[PDB]
């Protein structure tokens, strides 16, 4: 992302929506759901906050944090060795012989690892919250314009099923959302001048680096210097 | 002298730990089954044994 | 899947649906069935809780657990060898190889007479009540809302209570959100792309992962320096 | 099939149909025919139950069981040699080889005079009553709900009680779920692909799996090292 993600509270989005006299019965309760339906559908990873937490595995099981949404990487606390993913169908289940590589698996508020008794560090992503327990949205007026249009798109769809909006008004709102929801995708994704140096070092390599996942993706963007002979 | 005393006494006095269900249950220090065979004084006592 | 499956209850889908003043006569009873149509039509494998359970094969047959939906694998208990699939037509039937299984109902027909097998399967995650638990992921919840909206608006359209351009917009909004939700639950994460990076990139191919529990499928293949 | 076939009775499809108030004149008598027409139209071999019965052949003729629908194979009870098909036009008929079979009604016409044969056949699974028993699988139920809806709306459209746009939606809503229920019940599982993987990848190809009861079909073909 090129810009910085400054945080503003949710009543900024109702400065803009209630400028339209057809959307004046929007509420904070209606704006809380339509913001979270939007943030998840757009899926821009720069909207979430990066958190690191150490949890302890009891018996191939650990208790996962409350505010988690998605895990970037799990590692081991003693080695720093990262864990990949459990492809095993038969993880902690022993044969009657009562009988290699760390891996993990996450479903709910539980993590299923291939290690028995060890501490693991989990680098995850959460929603950034307010003083209130509400989501805190970015300041970028491409994001705020396309969030304004999304809430306007789902409200006008409800009026069109009732029959209180002509079909050319929804068809224009579905069109104007469709461009700004792509323009918001291109804004939050396209790398910076600082972030294109981290891709210039990864892409240009005389001797290829194919084990960055074993580290914490730390040297993914590091310059591969070559001695002169 | 002690390892050869292990090698003689397991050849002479060795009792097979296979249960009637064909599964061993004496488990080692990592968890796997200890599979022991029959010695010379167990393989002779199956056919013409007496007391 | 990138995100995690944080579970929420079935009345969560009616906070979202009863916002619509045309869908105000939907119940929890109707939300139960239209959820079960939606889990099975999508068929995403992240919504199923992965359980493992041992049965006892009596005579080429054993019972199956009460909450089974789909078997991942069946393996032997003492050896650990996974049972492939029954291709035989005459399994338990004698006249005058590699083991195999076939499960139809609450019974599994194996090719082994008297043995124990571990079954790794999938169930529906239940609640404190006996009701299915849904993910709170708002790509899933939005298109589950639109499935219950589309199947209700179909009913109104046959009675003549909905404009033909209103169901056409709801069928359009579902058809995007059903393919968007599909891709949300099936695109691999960074942690699961390493299990594909180590499987795909192999100088010496590993083509016998099914004999194991697909355990070493994501293992990196290291080659010595000589 | 990735899933399993858990059985429910016929009137579960009438819990689902009579949510639509233009179908509330259906019975259990009407659900029996339009399901048996449906189950046969999909032709899914996972819905039928597999049974094996030894019969005896009298003189190039035999008695066939009462619940049969489709024979997988017929083999000899003493040898295990399966029977291919009767291409002979003149089977028992003398003038002045490889065993074969031909089954028209309740009679099986074989080329062996006085033997006992094993017939692996497929039957319908039934209830406490003598009524067919459908899968609980909510893709099968959603398209059996749409099949009886499509055949009821056809009668109404011929009576002129349903607009063309209402039937054209139901003809289309069925036409998609008819392919999805086909693909739900046909696409192989992680366990049935190993019947295919060990069969496709062969260095010395096996071409005589019909003499066995297709038993060694998905067996892995191992090569020695030298």
């Amino acid at each position: 992302m090129v810009n910085n993600i400054n945080w503003v509270k949710l009543p900024v989005i109702l400065d803009r929506l209630l400028r339209h006299p057809l959307l004046t019965d929007l509420n904070l309760e209606t704006a809380i759901q339509y913001t979270l339906d939007f943030i998840s559908a757009m899926g821009l990873p720069n909207v979430y906050v990066d958190k690191i937490e150490t949890i302890d595995i009891k018996e191939y099981r650990g208790e996962l944090p409350c505010d988690l949404i998605s895990i970037n990487q799990v590692r081991l606390h003693k080695n720093g060795i990262a864990l990949r993913a459990m492809t095993d169908n038969f993880n902690a289940y022993p044969t009657h012989d009562h009988k290699g590589e760390p891996s993990f698996k996450t479903q709910g508020r539980v993590i299923f690892t291939s290690i028995k008794h060890e501490k693991v560090d989990i680098s995850y992503k959460a929603i950034m919250l307010d003083d209130e327990g509400l989501p805190l949205i970015p300041d970028n007026p491409i994001f705020l314009k396309t969030l304004e249009l999304y809430i306007k798109k789902e409200w006008f769809t409800i009026l069109f099923d009732m029959g209180k909006i002509s079909p050319a008004v929804l068809n224009n709102t579905q069109q104007e959302y469709a461009f700004k929801a792509g323009q918001c995708n291109n804004e939050f994704v396209i790398p910076s001048v600082s972030e294109m140096e981290a891709i210039t070092n990864m892409w240009n390599q005389l001797i290829p680096r194919v084990t960055e996942f074993r580290r914490g993706f730390k040297n993914l963007g590091d310059k591969e210097y070559i001695r002169v002979h | 002298l002690q390892f050869d005393e292990y090698k003689n006494n397991a050849m002479a006095w060795g009792t097979s730990n296979r249960n009637l269900n064909g599964e061993y249950m004496n488990f080692g220090k990592s968890g796997n089954a200890i599979k022991t065979g029959a010695g010379i004084f167990e393989q002779t006592e199956v056919a013409n044994t007496m007391y």
